[PDB]
């Protein structure tokens, strides 16, 4: 039957993806919709193979492949807003890859994402990544100390933070890791006394 | 079709189906009279449903407050037992009152129990208290934190704005959508 | 059509339907005689309605005040038990009086219970108190805050304008509109 | 047509219809004999009426004074219990007397309960008291504030013109107008 | 059937929108009307796809798209008062976009809002945004301290604020974030002792 | 049927308004009459659309439209005494609008009020607004302190005000906000000890 | 086919099948009436299933809290017994509250029992407490550690951010998949 | 029967491997899937021999062979992401093997992995291995002390580490040993008082 109707009543929540290797894919949005769609495909029948992909898990699945075949690669996060073609950010500064094998890298990832059309590899400056993380964390009026390293920064946040600032922190951090991933900036909300 | 839970009372049975239909499997609250309710799922989802009984530890234990373990039927009820059910009724009543604020769906309130202040011969400790709160979608949660923290400050004698720990979180996405019977 | 709650008493059953018809599903308060009321929803909305039983934690627990746990039937009733049901009756009576102001729909009042003042051999703490209040639409809520805060200052012995915490909120939008039976 | 409340006693049933006909839906106080009254509304207004049961928290709880929780049937009745029902009867009796002034429809009076003055070994606190009052339309409310505040000053031993908090408010618009049966 | 009658009795509460991509949309006003209209469409049948959009959620949905395809974009809030065409404010000061690709930006957003006719992109000065936030917060007689940053201001409000001023604060803040959004001005009502 | 008889027995309490966009309107006077007339139209049938407007809510509804399409507009309050044509006060001092687009502003508001004939835009001096607020608040013999701002004044009232003056305050404030609205003068009855 | 466990009650029988279907052998919860449930596996998997009864020590013992061993039916209940069931009810109630946070599936809370503080004639020790928590997949577990550790700090009188030990772990992979009957 | 259907409903979880020595192999992903697939093959029948291999156990099985026939071999970890051909990392620095017998070493391992096509032996610098272990462990803001040795480093981590840093430690260590193995870098999270 049609997988758009084998899933729930709402069509807008999922988006089926006819991948290239005969397997069909359905793109959930979070971990409730993933357990919504991994329930259907494991309970019963679709008359072909079907496999639920997520935005925050397929991102992590590629990095299990990517750290072997490309270690010392500086990248942020892959993005599945339009899941027909993902936008895979890289560090402009910390990547010595030339434009020859970067197009090879747009073809190595397509072997992992059959649903994908072609990976849109772009470059982001590392000073812009640590900038907006700093320009938001002092915009929330939070005490911190930017410590830099060779290949990443770290914003340790300490003190006896009460509730108004402990909740402005988490909806900035979770709004940052949704945007940039967590491979260049680490937030350390380490909460102790005075 | 396949039996999954039997002998549940009412508020335990309504909670399990709420968990199950969240995870896209339908259930059937079959009453069995005075032998409690019963929940049956279909055969392809009996596998998945018994997983979510395990992780959520369903059926839920009865929600316990402190005063259920100091009943005082005919026992002389030592002065520790009076402050035990005194503060416990205050834990419940502040919980009943936060729930009737603007937008709070549910609430939980705990009180620090400094009990042995008279037995040690010491002045008592400051009262500490914690609060949970489930708001609607769309509410700006960083500003209703001040209303609660102002409210139940003066619900006790000697507290501060540092002994009050309120961690409020907006509710989940609404489950309004039919799960679906399996295919044949 | 599908059974959802059974054995409810009256004020619990009227509250559940108020929650359900807020969220656009109709219910049917079916009385079952001496076995309490019963609420049945239609089959396409049994999924959505059992979600809103979970989030609001319906049926509501009976609204508890402090004096229900100090009944004093024939027990000697130690002097802690007298101030427990003394202040608790004052919590109820100030609640009954704010409700009869101009425009207050509902109210809740809590009193700080400094109880062990005589047992520690100390002068008692100042009385702190909190208040909730549900006004109409259209009322300028920033000015009825002074009436309440003036009112129940002098309802107690030693309070200030800093020990009174009143967080008043206007009522929600009126649910006057029929939910609707599902389509066939 | 549709059942909405059952088993009410008299003064609770007359209050609910007063709330409902304020909000333009008619009710029918159907007596059911010794099983209390019953209130039924029509089918297009069962939706709107169960909203106003929720906001006003109808049926009203029985109006509580402090002396209902110190009955003194055959118990030895410790000296805290005497001042509890002493001042509570004074709260009622001053309420009965303000109601018979010129134009006061209803009144509420609270007394500050300094009770543990003898147990702490201290001189007692000054008596504080609050008052509510519902006047007619057309009365100049800024001048009857002095009559009450002069009246129940000297109804107690050591009070001032600062321990008396009277917040009086004129009554609402008169509901004299028939709500109306729905159209067919 | 007609969705104006499949919803409640009151026609003025909702406004149906025949979007361009065959799906119909119904614009609620708040989160009670959204659960009013997401109840109808998920319980039963409309003989086409239908999808409830909100003012404060579709605003947030675009920003999940917009931070990937336009990071370092300074904008305030999109506005759905006339949902046939939204007014999407931008910073006049902090936007280096020329008028060429700004008309492209009025066409990238139409791919996300099929119900929309054409986005009315206008510009607001950042000194006017922080002005009315300051000229209201001292008009409510509230203690504060304006701290500026590179790309946003912050009004931390502290002290033992009692009830009269804690409620003049929230009906100013919620009357500000309804107007300007919360991407340039952050109010920190941090409430402690002396 | 006739809506003058579908409502209550008293004809003088409501005033029906045949608006221009095929919808009929009924003008209540306060929030009891609004729930009187929003009960009739939602319970049953009028053989056309009907919509209850209020004086203090439709005033607030326009300001949700007006702060987007005319921010930095200095106005007081719209007035529905004769609801066929409203009188919409503006600041003579703080408005730089010329008489050309002010007549456009008398036509933008008519798109929001179909029952209205034509908006009677007049101008009031800001010194007269703060004058009568001050010349009444000292005429009630109340302690205060006029603090001015750029675009509004503020009358904070403090001290241990007893009951005779706390009730002369509220029937002046509520008699002021009924007249001038609350967009230029804010009364802060902040009541503390000595 | 082959009998493996008999006489189980309900929540023990639902846990065993959850363990068994994790390890790819199907079971059959056969109710035997008032003699409890029964679990039977097929003959080629009776070998493997009795291994997993051994390692997991199934059937699970009933989950014990401290207050089950201080029942206080009619015994005089020495002041050690009051603080035993006092803190034990607080262990349960904080466990019930962490379970209703955002994403916590299950929780366990332990309290350090400084009990003999009055008997030694000493000031009591600081309260130490531990917490377990099972989150969803996909949650960033390094940041919900601060919410819990802020929450149940102020649920007690004198604790620090060093006396709180929270080791939270995300849940396992979902068992949604049918095990399978053996081949013939 | 087909082993893809003798296993569970989900085809993507396992990957059968027709090895060269008449025995078929099925590659699980972790120790739940291994007990999922070692349950099927020991309960009943496949009409040939079948043997479940794991990523973290077959790695350890080779090292029981490899320490006898090649002691003093500096290698990190074998990798089964594409189990048809594994990538077996070696130390570029600590290996004196020439390219002649290294191709023999790509043929000695094929006698142990019949499912494998041909081992992809590559070289990794030891300073890069200890670099990313150090450049992550200070990126998590953790106290340590790098002590070096002749043929390995050691990161002892001590102090009264509380919960926020004890959990950033383990999802770095377990994310390191998944990548590099544990034969060159040892993490000593030794947790004591002050």
């Amino acid at each position: 039957a049609e997988l758009d109707s084998l899933l729930g009543q709402e069509k807008e929540r999922f988006q089926v993806l006819p991948g290239r290797d005969k397997m069909l894919y359905v793109a959930a949005q979070n971990e409730r919709d993933t357990l919504w769609a991994r329930q259907v495909l494991a309970r019963g029948d679709y008359d072909k193979n079907a496999r639920v992909i997520n935005e925050n898990e397929e991102n992590k699945r590629i990095s299990i492949w990517l750290d072997t075949y490309y270690p010392q690669l500086a990248y942020y996060r892959i993005h599945f807003d339009e899941p027909r073609k993902p936008v895979f950010w890289l560090s402009r500064q910390r990547n010595t890859m030339s434009k020859k094998e970067l197009e090879v890298l747009s073809q190595k990832l397509r072997a992992l994402m059959p649903y994908a059309d072609s990976v849109n590899i772009t470059l982001m400056d590392d000073v812009t990544a640590a900038g907006q993380a700093e320009a938001g964390l002092k915009q929330q009026a939070l005490p911190y100390s930017r410590r830099n390293h060779k290949g990443g920064v770290t914003f340790v946040i300490q003190g006896a933070l009460d509730d108004v600032e402990i909740l402005r922190a988490r909806q900035f951090v979770d709004s940052y890791y949704r945007t940039w991933g967590g491979r260049y900036v680490q937030f350390a909300i380490e909460l102790k006394d005075d | 079709d396949k039996d999954l839970l039997k002998g549940l009372d009412q508020e335990q049975a309504n909670e399990v189906i709420a968990v199950l239909q969240m995870h896209n499997i339908e259930a059937n609250k079959i009453d069995s009279g005075k032998l409690g309710y019963s929940i049956t799922v279909a055969e392809p989802d009996f596998t998945a449903a018994v997983y979510w009984i395990k992780t959520y530890q369903l059926p839920p234990r009865p929600r316990v407050e402190i005063a259920q373990m100091f009943p005082a039927d005919s026992l002389v009820s030592s002065p520790r037992a009076e402050k035990a059910r005194l503060y416990s009724a205050i834990e419940q009543r502040l919980e009943q009152s936060l729930q009737t604020m603007e937008g709070v769906l549910s609430a939980r309130v705990h009180i620090s129990y400094d009990i042995d202040a008279g037995e040690n011969g010491r002045p008592p400790k400051p009262v500490h208290l914690s609060a949970l709160a489930v708001y609607e979608r769309g509410s700006p949660l960083a500003h209703q934190i001040s209303d609660i923290k102002r409210f139940l400050k003066n619900s006790f004698a000697d507290v501060d704005y540092d002994n009050i720990s309120v961690v409020l979180s907006e509710r989940s996405d609404a489950q309004l959508q039919a799960p679906g019977t399996p295919v044949k």
